[PDB]
């Protein structure tokens, strides 16, 4: 028990978490209340310190003499679901006959989202994004036609065996997940849980994972999370033999039911690499467009 | 009523005559892990006034040729006092933190800082700047310490990104006709309840002139920045021995 | 001790340099004890 | 209050009132030092000037918290701040700040 | 709120912008003597409004070289107005005081004056220098009037007894990058009801700059120091002639 | 410059404890400072001199 | 049911299946500082579970020819772990303590240990032998350390005081064929409610063989003596740099 | 406030002092009560265990068979009041007029009570001990004449000036306590109260008091307890001339409201010098007595 005035007066221990801010409903835009003319001292809205790193609470009310707008323009279109439910390109594997890329008739991804511009920026609007996942495959020929071929799109989670060949051991898929389809059919779309050793997925690392001194050769895990190594996609055509149609397969994931912390700078240059925030030192670009003078346009 | 403010905590105090107020983050005051939110058994170490309180880390001198710094956190006071040793002495940390900033100038001095807190701040590299080589930072680049870390190119803050969105994250600016000292509370941030102090930095702190300064000749031309700042609601746990990295 | 934080700041026309004048005291919870003699002044001998 | 002759170098009489005010200067920003002194009342030092240091003469031993008070006496346009540290027993003299 | 002030008693009146605030003195006002401590038994008079008004003395300059003035109280009022007609034609005496002092400068310019009331401040002597010599104080230095006396070791405060314990007395500073009126309200201490104002005088006024002027050449150079004081509460008894000492 | 002593305790300027102080402040009276005999005075009775 | 006991604190956990039972300090247990007791203001920090843990020094060996070990308290934990450096990053310092030793042989192995707490274990000298030197000891006889130290005349302790009345304090026996620990809880005893670690040491913690060590050639000739000790309810008050002494 | 349940059930800031033991009153010797005899099992008194580190419980009614012995015998003068109350010499200050010890008439005492051996060991006893004082001082010429002298006896607190003559400018005790007294008159006695800054004495002091480095230069400081220098007796002839008379002061100190905690092993070895256990190495002695054999007396 406690008994000493400094340990009963403590507030050690609060777990609580003690907000400032309460979010209130808004299904709609704020409406426009009349205003007539100001001409008093002391009471000057207009007036603000960006000092205090807050915004202006400045309305138009106060600066304009205004009318009743009751406005009905619906704030539905900007959640985070509208915004990110949409399915977009995260991976392209290739399946050739001749060549370098797959010559053999698999082919392993490591699962990263962040090969492809334009879904990329969408999320690292935000450092900590947590969601569940709706994936497709739209497998084609490179002139995208559709032939009848089978395959067979086995998820290797971390720690599970990748298949080193088409005639391997690991596609029996006794217990990893795995979709057969023809590419006649339509496309495979199965939908997958939020599956993160943490309570989100995080888009910047700042930190190393592993301990222990950090010279130039392990400078590569600089930003590597682990949480986000989600596994392995893996694809074969399902034969004993060599197939003789050239495969593309095309990754495009939908997010569902999404939470999102942080909201960062938006990326103004160009991306280079996968999971590296690097850019281009003496093409450095404006985030936009330039002018002759400031007083023209 | 609001330009005043002193800070105590722990055995430490600051005053200020010329403040703007108090930024707390993301609209969340600090607070200790709860037992839904834990997943580790131990009984964490919650040492109050030891290691929560005001630590000095060093001076920058704000220059005309300036270009801005950075300090990341925790590795500011990963070797200071007595929180640079229980997080060495322990595996798991948590805790969050008042900056606060201070560059004193006259009335007749003239210039801004945008003081900001950029959490996940990963640091990029020019990639040879043909784009081509995959260059990666040192470690005394990402983690720099207490002496922080001269920024190459703050338009994109080193990593990619524009400095004008960065009011987006927590700030305060000094103007220094208006304010000498920049007050922020951050709260831990992480999809973890607890994390290595070594291995992972949560935050960074930015500190940029997008004014610059300028005075005549015969005014103070040593216009410090100093930064000082307290860990609040500090928590260790998973006791082994000492080690720094 | 005391040390500089940032800087003694001053513009053009005022003075390079001032002076603090320190002022100690006791606080409320503050006793003594145990009287006695001074020992930190002393006198020469043959007074008047 | 009374005034704690913090700068007691001079002894000359031509400079004894330099004795309770010490100077505040323009530095290089590197964190410098400025003046340090014991907190000990008895102790022969900057404490004799005081009530407190010579009432305590008569007392053999005391307990409780002081109380240092330093005021500015610079030009209005001045700015400054400035790190005063209580170093408990034990801590050597700080090299630094 | 505190910073301004009038002082109205009389037919005068004082206006101050840059003000600290009131000190009264021991925690006592000044008050009428009660039937129990009076032992006189003629009547008084008691003049209200021309007496007990504000005197103007004359005008210290601050050097750079000053060491210090004092005023003994009531001399300085012995052969002035209306009270230093009351003075001369009565034996006894009785006031309080409300001294105001002040000194005026910019804002570029720095300094500081202690502002104290010693009661009975007696004059000492440098005794020759050796010691030896048993010399006293002429009358031009005991009893100096309205043109005061320029402090010789202000250290000592010319009496052996330390300037850094004078603020166990009444006091006030004038920082001059603060305030420039130093108001201190003085009840009546003697161990006597009455006394006389010529022989006995019950306190003085020290002005000593602690901290020296300074300026850069350009500025106004004379920083006046100015005297003006109230009598309070007067009481005189005891008719007679005129004498003046 | 206000003439007065500060009014800080240590409870504003640090985080404290609960201290329940029983030191007497029976000793710094003026009674017990002044009531102790010293000497004033010496006289002297020669024979010769 | 008296044989066995399991002691729990902090992240440590010792065993033991043949002992007596555990000795609790002059019926005390130990426990934190009232504020009556309390004369220092600044709030100490109390770190539960990160300095109240287990720790084990060294190992003595138990030959024929021993004459005992001395350690000091709380010298043995001044370089180690977090208590050692709370201990040296603050001045004051309260705490009791778990001692627990340690000693295995055979049941054909015959001996005992005096194991005794001995509160403020000045150590004296020979003083030259003659008695006429006014020798001294140094300082790695006084504060050893977790190396401990042998012991010259243990029939005096190295004090001028037997052996033989030192079962007046706290002890233990270890008689191998009956126990292979002693467990001794130890509150904080000292005239003040805190103190420094560095400089006093609060009590010494003797291991004498009063009976000699025997066995047949054969048996396993390496008895070793471990010294296994926890602080309880440890304080910590007044922050500054850390020093070693 | 206190939110998480290790905080909650915490024992941290419990100041009661947890005793198993509690004091009953003793003030006779306990009764014998009768005995008569026993022939079971299991129950066995007389068998202990000795490495608990406790005493025996074990009586004279479980050993022999005993009668009734109802005691009267009083426990009143083991009393650490009773033990200590008792006068005994604890300073010797010569006068001399010619030699070397004090040839000027003043005599400086530094207070300590560790200078003969029969009080010393009393109090060595235990580590501390708190108690008021009275002191008396015998004066008398080295023949035991009481001679017609005045002395004055002054108390020098720690801090106040020391004496360093007869004439001398402290002795006006202005401050400092003081004792006029004629060796005519009885001895001078006065009581004194418990003065040290710490709730006890301590005889003895296992540490330095001073920080730094220790070497063989500051190894004098090892063992000394600033809060047990109490200051410094003195005492001179009053008078402005050279006195007639050797002189010798012969302290007497008596406890009183005594308490003492933690005992210890008393002094069996020859004490040499002042606050130092240390002994003689070569002529170390034994406790007690010795025989020719074992088996003999
Ligand atoms: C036939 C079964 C196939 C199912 C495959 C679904 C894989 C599930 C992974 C979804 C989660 C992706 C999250 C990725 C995060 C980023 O790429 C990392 N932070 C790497 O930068
Ligand atoms: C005329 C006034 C004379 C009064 C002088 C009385 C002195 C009071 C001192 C009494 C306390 C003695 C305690 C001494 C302790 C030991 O000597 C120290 N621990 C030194 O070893």
């Amino acid at each position: 028990g406690d008994r000493v005035a400094d340990v009963i007066e403590s507030s050690i221990g609060d777990s609580v978490s003690r907000a400032l801010t309460q979010a209130l409903p808004a299904p709609t835009g704020q409406n426009t209340q009349v205003s007539s003319h100001r001409l008093d001292t002391g009471e000057v809205p207009a007036l603000q310190a960006a000092e205090i790193g807050a915004s202006s609470n400045t309305s138009d009310e106060s600066m304009i003499e205004t009318r009743c707008v009751l406005n009905s323009h619906s704030t539905a279109e900007t959640t985070l679901d509208s915004f990110f439910s949409r399915a977009g390109l995260v991976g392209e594997i290739d399946l050739p006959l001749e060549g370098t890329t797959n010559p053999n008739g698999y082919a392993n991804w490591d699962i990263d989202i962040t090969g492809y511009a334009q879904m990329r920026r969408k999320v690292e609007l935000f450092t900590y994004m947590r969601f569940d996942a709706e994936f497709t495959f739209v497998a084609c020929t490179p002139t995208g036609q559709v032939v009848p071929q089978l395959l067979q799109y086995m998820f290797v989670p971390p720690g599970a065996p990748k298949p080193e060949s088409r005639e391997s051991l690991a596609w029996q898929t006794a217990t990893n997940p795995s979709v057969f389809v023809k590419l006649t059919d339509p496309p495979a779309q199965v939908s997958v849980p939020f599956m993160s050793p943490a309570s989100a997925y995080q888009w910047f690392y700042d930190g190393y994972p592993t301990f222990g001194e950090h010279k130039q050769e392990k400078d590569l895990e600089y930003g590597a999370c682990p949480n986000n190594m989600m596994g392995t996609f893996s694809v074969r055509t399902v034969g004993s033999s060599k197939s003789k149609y050239p495969l593309v397969v095309r990754i495009y994931m939908r997010m569902k039911h999404v939470r999102a912390w942080i909201p960062r700078p938006m990326r103004n240059q160009n991306y280079l690499f996968k999971a590296n925030p690097n850019y281009a030192g003496n093409s450095i670009k404006p985030t936009g467009t330039s002018r002759s003078a400031i007083t023209t346009l | 009523s609001d330009r005043v403010a002193q800070l105590t905590i722990g055995n430490s105090t600051i005053t200020t005559q010329e403040a703007a107020n108090i930024i707390v983050g993301y609209g969340e005051w600090p607070s200790y892990c709860s037992d839904d939110d834990a997943t580790a058994v131990d009984k964490p170490t919650r040492p109050d006034v030891s290691v929560n309180r005001f630590y000095t880390l060093d001076t920058k001198l704000w220059e005309k040729s300036s270009k801005g710094w950075y300090w990341k956190f925790p590795d500011v006071l990963t070797e200071t006092g007595v929180f640079g040793q229980n997080a060495q002495f322990h595996y798991l940390y948590r805790s969050g933190f008042c900056i606060h900033v201070q560059c004193n100038a006259s009335k007749f001095h003239q210039g801004a800082l945008l003081v900001a807190i950029l959490p996940e701040y990963v640091i990029g590299t020019v990639a040879g700047g043909t784009g081509t080589e995959d260059s990666h930072p040192p470690y005394k680049q990402t983690q720099p310490g207490a002496d922080g870390f001269e920024l190459q190119h703050p338009y994109v803050l080193d990593a990619g990104i524009p400095i004008s969105q960065l009011t987006v994250c927590h700030h305060q600016r000094i103007n220094l006709r208006t304010n000498n000292c920049a007050t922020i509370i951050v709260p831990y941030m992480n999809t973890l309840p607890f994390d290595s102090a070594l291995n992972h930095c949560n935050f960074g702190l930015l500190v940029v002139p997008i004014s610059p300064l300028d005075f005549d000749q015969g005014a103070t031309p040593v216009i410090p920045i100093t930064i000082t700042l307290a860990p609040m609601c500090s928590e260790f746990a998973g006791l082994r021995q000492a080690v720094t990295q | 001790s005391i040390w500089y934080q940032t800087n003694y700041v001053v513009p053009i026309g005022a003075p390079n340099t001032a002076y603090i004048i320190a002022l100690a005291a006791a606080q409320k919870n503050f006793t003594m004890k145990l009287c006695k003699d001074t020992s930190h002044i002393l006198q020469t001998a043959s007074i008047q | 209050e009374t005034i704690l002759e913090v700068n007691n170098v001079p002894t000359n009489a031509t400079s004894l009132m330099e004795r309770l005010r010490f100077p505040v200067s323009a530095q290089a920003g590197k964190g410098e030092l400025c003046a340090v002194f014991r907190a000990d009342p008895g102790r022969d030092g900057p404490w004799q000037s005081t009530m407190l240091g010579q009432l305590c003469g008569y007392y053999t031993q005391w307990s409780g918290s002081l109380e240092v008070t330093f005021m500015f006496t610079g030009s209005f346009m001045a700015t400054g701040k400035m790190l005063i540290a209580y170093t408990p027993p034990g801590g050597p003299l700080p090299k630094d700040r």
